[PDB]
């Protein structure tokens, strides 16, 4: 389903995804040991969430004119 | 609604963490070390193979020195002082990995390869710098075997340019030669220098000999 | 056509292949087999979504002033 | 001239070159053969696209509440 | 224009121009001459060690010469990993040259290589092109040592040192194993990628003068 | 731990000061000067605060305006 | 002052400052005179802006159904 339950959680887990690929970004640059494992999770989850994002209803779109005509 | 523009930089800016993680993923440190222990290991190989003449040295004064040992005698002079040179920079290589952090325990290698810090002061500050006194005793090599060859042929251009202690010139600015080999360099740039001063030592070494045992 | 029923299958795509070229880039920074075919894929797609993203109709970019005054 | 032939050149101009892009890092990431001219023109093509988007005129960023107290 | 930009997409997009940036990153124009010093003293110590190893054929030559019953078998097997060394190494020689022609040649000013941090005309040559030429360097290399191994009578030491050399396995780059030609060689400029060339010339050229070395025994 | 006034304007400095470190962390990595990975540790780690916040803060309300306006 | 000439001007300081990074960017892969002092430009502008920013005020976040109810 894509109505609030999921969309509440499908914008933690981006807030999240994007924290573990700069984190994955910083230990690679820096070569610690953990690197590509945070790069792994980090990307996967961006990933997840541009998938489950291509079912997202679109954009109302409102139209005002025909409701304060010559806008 | 995003913009054409802003979805491409949504997708991209990953992209470009994936490709900039593509870009440092190999240590370049990593790599001379590496080369440095390809080097020293040739370095080897050199050694052991002039340890021979010298064996061979041994054995054709060992029958007839009137004409054999007054060469050997002049060549054990040069591995003298080739094998002090390389002793003088094995223990300054030495002292940079101690003064650095010494071996790593898993490893085995240096602990701290851009630690240009502690590198560029000990060779350039502390006493003046340690890189006077390599020049010093390279020119001092250089200078004892030029007088151990009596043949003044090429090997003279050889002993010139493989101990060129001159000035060398970057963009019309002169600089000293200890400030044109290790200012600015991390440790793992700075052994491999040093092993190369070495290299350049066994090399001299072995083809100094060599013209030296064509003449028995 | 630019209107509807292509606007939001155009968006379906860019989701997709977003995540085929984020999954492509972690496969190639681990250098797994599939590395090179989901970022040819991927990219491919991208590329031609915003080709054709050049030729949307910009957003109508109401003005208010006109409504209400002293805005 | 900043009227409404430039935002459709604006809007091309923005396609076009998220697509120059995509193509470019498609190159960079696979060591194609002209993936150095690519990373070229991908770079000229976003320094032109930051020029030209500092000529964008911003949001206009309405303040409601000097129509409905407290909106 | 668009909307207003929430203070997150600010960042992003701040983030975009900053690695868009990032790829004008490459290792230092000092590591470079540092790489070409050490790949100058790479190539004349292995110089070095062919002279002195031409001596050592001539050796084996003379030895066979008195009498070739005790010293003839052993003057073969010396010369035939002779061959199998030069030909190797001239095949490294001759992948060297390939990429330095094809990153630009060479600055006739300096003598040194043009394209001297290329980094990715390398990396189509090697390990893109009909599958790259890695390899094929590869494939030489595990032949050598597996061919080499018939010369040494299962000396341990020489054993070992032919499986390290020339040991062609996945490495550990960061958390992972990747395969040999794409750890040994990717995301290198020319700069190191040329040294590196040469130092397997120089492990070429020491394991055969160490193979020489126990044949030479054997007399 | 709330997210009311308070903390969005502390957030605020850290969106700006966190930007500026990576800024320079940058210039200083292209450029090869000494303080570069030490100014990317500092803007990156920041930033990577900075979008784990983000995760707990309230989503757009997303009026549907057709019920005060038909047809708009 | 953070109103909105300052604002509009910072933005298009933000544009021309980062077409200037990515040309020196360009510059300095292809070995041209003025890389690395163009790059010191441009980011360096770049980091002034963003600390600029730091002091903004945050978005006025408009609470709609407080002047349309059930909204």
């Amino acid at each position: 389903v894509n109505g609030k339950k999921f969309k509440n959680f499908l914008a933690k887990l981006y807030g999240f995804g994007a924290s573990i690929v700069i984190l994955g970004a910083m230990f690679k640059i820096l070569h610690w040991t953990g690197a590509d494992l945070m790069l792994i999770i980090g990307l996967s989850t961006e990933a997840v969430i541009f998938f489950f994002s291509a079912f997202e209803k679109p954009a109302p779109e409102y139209d005002w004119t025909l409701v304060y005509p010559e806008l | 609604k995003l913009s054409p523009r802003q979805r491409m930089i949504n997708m991209m800016y990953l992209v470009l963490t994936a490709l900039l993680a593509l870009n440092i993923s190999k240590d370049i440190l990593e790599a001379l070390t590496k080369l440095n222990e390809d080097l020293s290991s040739t370095v080897m190989t050199v050694e052991k193979k002039l340890a021979f003449i010298y064996q061979a040295f041994d054995l054709a004064a060992s029958e007839n020195p009137e004409k054999a040992g007054v060469w050997r005698d002049k060549a054990y002079e040069v591995k003298k002082q080739a094998d002090e040179l390389h002793n003088y920079l094995e223990g300054i290589k030495n002292d940079l990995i101690e003064i650095t952090g010494g071996i790593d325990e898993k490893t085995n290698r240096p602990k701290g390869l851009d630690n240009r810090e502690k590198v560029a002061n000990y060779l350039l500050v502390n006493e003046g710098g340690k890189a006077r006194e390599i020049r010093a005793r390279l020119e001092q090599f250089r200078d004892n075997m030029k007088q151990y060859v009596d043949e003044e042929a090429a090997l003279i251009n050889m002993l010139e340019a493989l101990f060129n202690t001159e000035k060398k010139k970057v963009g019309d600015v002169m600089i000293e030669w200890e400030n044109a080999t290790f200012e600015h360099f991390p440790l793992a740039a700075v052994i491999p220098f040093i092993t190369g001063i070495q290299a350049n030592v066994r090399n001299a070494e072995a083809d100094i000999i060599s013209h030296l045992q064509r003449n028995i």
